């Protein structure tokens, strides 16, 4: 299998929260 | 508990480094919750993960 099936959502949720809070 | 098991590929690569515990603490605080959004009740852990990883680009 590939590496990191939730990993774009990890990076992009911490970025989105990085803008929002 | 309900814990992650941190051997999972590329998630383990964020559950590591200077800020590894901020990933442990953020993603466990979220997995304990499952409200609606990643860490809707936990934002200080994810904020600490930003506040930590904003120091360190590719360092670990």
């Amino acid at each position: 299998e590939h590496c990191g099936h939730l990993i774009e959502a990890h990076k992009e949720s911490m970025r989105a929260l990085g803008f929002k809070i | 508990n309900g814990n992650i098991n941190w051997n999972s590929p590329c998630l383990g690569g964020m559950a590591s480094g200077p800020c590894g515990e901020q990933f442990k603490s953020a993603f466990s605080c979220f997995h304990y919750s499952t409200e609606e959004i990643k860490g809707s009740d936990c934002v200080d852990q994810f904020r600490a993960m930003q506040e930590c990883m904003q120091k360190y680009p590719d360092l670990y």
